[PDB]
């Protein structure tokens, strides 16, 4: 029986393995970096051990520094998660050596299962469903159109050597082949040097069907129904749901069959993926890929009821890592109402998704636990105040919702996404509303390329009426106001808020008299807001009642920052980007001309000229260095601009003598 | 224990690490001495290295200016090469 | 399905059918007089709307109003 288990990834999956270690009564073990005082794993942990330098690279993946540190701190196991390391094989074979127990497959499965060719050649002598392609060393047109005409059109061409998607050619008719395969050729002979091909058949409505299996240490192993991951970007899951829609009984019983008789046949130990490509057209799945690991995905296989209970498969994976044997076969296992996860990453959707750094300075979650029709389950490594860093795990949150049928669970996530306030991170909850909102989805599956077909209607962008542009003016305001009372006699006080609405800077003109009553003016428009009481919550924010105009009372929550003004209105939740403050206010850099005819200040020998000539050089920067009475005095240029010298090094110079000229380069 | 009982302690540490201070600093003892900016200095010494700069393009070799020490305002005399009128 | 419910009358009733519907997913949106700055039901519910004056006769009974 396990005592401390040390889970070697952070983020909310050790948050996760925390909690479920808390109701087993294990201890926990974090593992950080010297950079990381406040991280929610280490201060969810009882002990935490830092791994050396905060590289973020050398750290989290030194296999020998956590064996260490699972060694001093008398850990019995080891979960790496399903974060970075844990794929890989030669860290386990290391825990294995060390005597601590590896959470996961045995370190042969682990590896053979991730070369993609090794791999394949198994999943073929096992009798699991192959993709039908051909993948022979026979390059002969002639061979490869009988194997095309085998495998049956539509067919795609692919370079051995290609990836992302380069010299990949879809052919729909036979006559069409002859060129085709002629242009990749010589596409593949242009990026790739290699004119080989491979011939498969292409899927033109794919769908990512993700089985998860879980196997015990005697052999026994259990399906856990479908996931489905069609919904995503760039081999970005976005939303996820369970069981997926439109497979029938037969189907997910062949299915979880399947995938089980693919993990007896790699000796699977633990909890295990398959990914299939399902086609709705042609109804039928082929392997693509399995995962030697958990996933991000599995709290919407949990939303499974074994014996009654609610699974948690983070406990099943501890106790088979224990050595204990499984409780039930695929009998006390029960469906239920359908899940919907959606993935709150940190990227901005308008520009191409690129992540995005920030501060959580506000994170006011959506209601969790079990509402009135629904169970909300939010899933987050991140706390309010912590700052979240680009290029190193991008996703925020992940929120989980479970209801009795689909379109209950997706009423439920919008309605839990909507409650999902976030301030000081580009987000993208809009582009999550747009994609539940989208008849598409609501219909049913979905392809792949969903989030490629619909990029114009769910990038669209989200209107601001002239009611939250007044309301955040207010809000504002109200803000910088402390206890002095807004008096100018016989006079109307004149407030400016400027925002950024689409890169255009707004500005709200507000007349506030001593009566606590706003009077903002946009084109040919003017909102009256009346604010009858404020108050601070303790969470920074505000708490303000109004009446809009004379006659629309009501109360708002607001969050003012330097940079952004949030509102949480009855309408939804706005935030609207404050006018950025120049970065060269009050510039005075000795000079603003375009030639900058400096002179010497004093007689005096030029010893080096820090910089070549012909060189650029800013404002303020060091061009030569003057030596005088003994003392180095360092000349430095007045203005952005090549500079070229007047006078040679190692010389002397006179009172108000030209050095050097700087002209403004285009 | 005081005469007002006003604490005024809402100070921000110098946003830069004085620890490396020496690296502006050259040799004093040397045939040429090279000249720095105390600036460097101070943005290591005072409450968030703010620095109110009050005659920035007069002395230009003697800088003056107003700064915080854990809350408590100072005036700032540094020399900065050498000593003119202007300067004095 | 209905979305935003309007309660034309004040009290504890305007109160319990703000909660069944806070329970149904419902939108509240209540209905007062200018002399009602804390009334329960106002702060109750997610939007008001002033009716006109408070002589508490006039308000309340305006069908066109409401």
């Amino acid at each position: 029986d396990f005592k401390k288990v040390l889970v070697a990834n952070r983020g909310e999956i050790a948050c996760r393995v925390f909690r479920t270690c808390r109701e087993m009564n294990i201890r926990t073990v974090a593992v950080c970096c010297e950079g990381e005082p406040n991280a929610k794993h280490v201060l969810e942990a009882d002990e935490a051990f830092v791994l050396g330098p905060p590289p973020a690279s050398t750290s989290y993946l030194r296999g020998d520094r956590i064996i260490c540190a699972a060694k001093k701190l008398q850990a019995d196991a080891v979960h790496p998660g399903y974060g970075f390391l844990s794929e890989n094989a030669e860290f386990a074979s290391a825990v294995l050596a060390a005597g601590l127990k590896f959470v996961g497959p045995p370190p042969a499965a682990m590896l053979s299962m991730g070369s993609k060719s090794e791999s394949k050649r198994i999943m073929e002598a096992a009798g699991v469903p192959i993709v039908p392609g051909y993948y022979g060393e026979d390059q002969n047109p002639d061979r490869l159109l009988h194997e095309a005409k085998t495998i049956g059109f539509p067919v795609l061409i692919k370079a051995v050597s290609g990836g992302g998607g380069k010299g990949m050619k879809i052919v729909m008719e036979e006559t069409e082949f002859h060129l085709m395969l002629e242009s990749a050729k010589r596409e593949a002979i242009n990026f790739f040097k290699d004119d080989r091909v491979i011939l498969e058949r292409y899927v033109m409505h794919p769908r990512h069907i993700e089985c998860q299996i879980f196997f015990d240490s005697f052999g026994n192993g259990v399906f856990f129904f479908e996931r489905d991951c069609s919904v995503q970007r760039r081999h970005q899951k976005v939303i996820e749901e369970a069981p997926a829609p439109g497979l029938s009984v037969d189907m997910r019983r062949r299915i979880g069959d399947v995938a089980l008789t693919a993990a007896r046949a790699v000796g699977y130990v633990g909890a295990g993926t398959v990914e299939f490509i399902f086609d709705t057209e042609k109804d039928e799945f082929f392997f693509m890929e399995m995962n030697t690991r958990l996933q991000v995905e599995h709290p919407v296989t949990e939303q499974c009821q074994v014996r009654g209970r609610p699974l948690d498969l983070v406990r099943l994976q501890l106790q088979t890592a224990m050595g204990l044997p499984l409780g039930f076969r695929q009998e006390d296992i029960s469906m239920s109402g359908a899940s919907v996860e959606a993935r709150i990453y940190a990227e901005s959707p308008r520009n191409g998704f690129l992540p995005v750094g920030g501060r959580l300075r506000y994170l006011k979650e959506p209601p969790q636990g079990n509402r009135g029709t629904v169970k909300v389950r939010l899933d987050t490594g991140f706390r309010a105040g912590d700052d979240v860093l680009v290029h190193y795990d991008p996703m925020i949150a992940k929120l989980v919702v479970w209801g009795d049928n689909r379109a209950t669970a997706l009423e439920g996530l919008r309605t839990a996404l909507a409650s999902y306030h976030i301030v000081g991170v580009e987000t993208n909850i809009d582009f999550l509303q747009c994609c539940l909102s989208n008849p598409g989805f609501v219909e049913g599956g979905v392809t792949t390329r969903f989030i490629e077909d619909n990029s114009v209607n769910l990038l669209q962008p989200r209107e601001i009426p002239n009611n939250v542009l007044a309301l955040a003016a207010v809000s504002y305001l109200c803000s910088q106001r402390g206890t002095s009372t807004l008096f100018w006699p016989n006079r109307q006080i004149s407030q400016g808020v400027c925002f950024t609405v689409g890169g255009n800077p707004v500005v709200v003109r507000v007349t506030v008299s001593t009566k606590m009553c706003f009077t903002c003016d946009f084109d040919s428009s003017s909102v009256t807001v009346y604010v009858e009481s404020t108050t601070n919550m303790p969470d920074s924010s505000t708490f303000i009642r109004v009446t809009v105009d004379g006659e629309t009372r009501f109360g708002f929550t607001s969050f003012v920052t330097d940079s952004e003004v949030a509102v949480a209105l009855p309408q939804g939740f706005y935030t609207l980007a404050l006018q950025p403050l120049a970065t060269d206010f009050g510039s005075t850099s000795a000079q603003a001309n375009g030639s900058a005819s400096v002179l010497s200040p004093m007689p005096g020998k030029v010893t080096k000229l820090l910089v070549a000539d012909g060189t650029l050089v800013q404002q303020g920067q060091a061009i030569l260095i003057l030596e005088a009475m003994k003392m180095e005095h360092v000349v430095k240029a007045s203005c952005d601009g090549e500079v070229k010298f007047c006078v040679h090094a190692d010389g002397i110079v006179g009172g108000s003598t030209l050095l050097a000229h700087i002209a403004s380069a285009a | 224990d005081c005469e007002r009982p006003c604490r005024g302690r809402e100070f921000t540490p110098p946003l830069y690490d004085p620890s490396e201070i020496g690296g502006f600093i050259p040799d004093m003892g040397a045939d040429v001495v090279k000249g720095f900016d105390v600036r460097a200095v101070i943005a290591r010494l005072v409450d968030g290295s703010e620095f109110d700069e009050f005659k920035k393009l007069y002395g230009d070799t003697l800088v003056c200016g107003f700064a915080r020490f854990e809350g408590m305002l100072v005036g700032i005399v540094a020399n900065n090469g050498i000593l003119y009128s202007e300067s004095a």
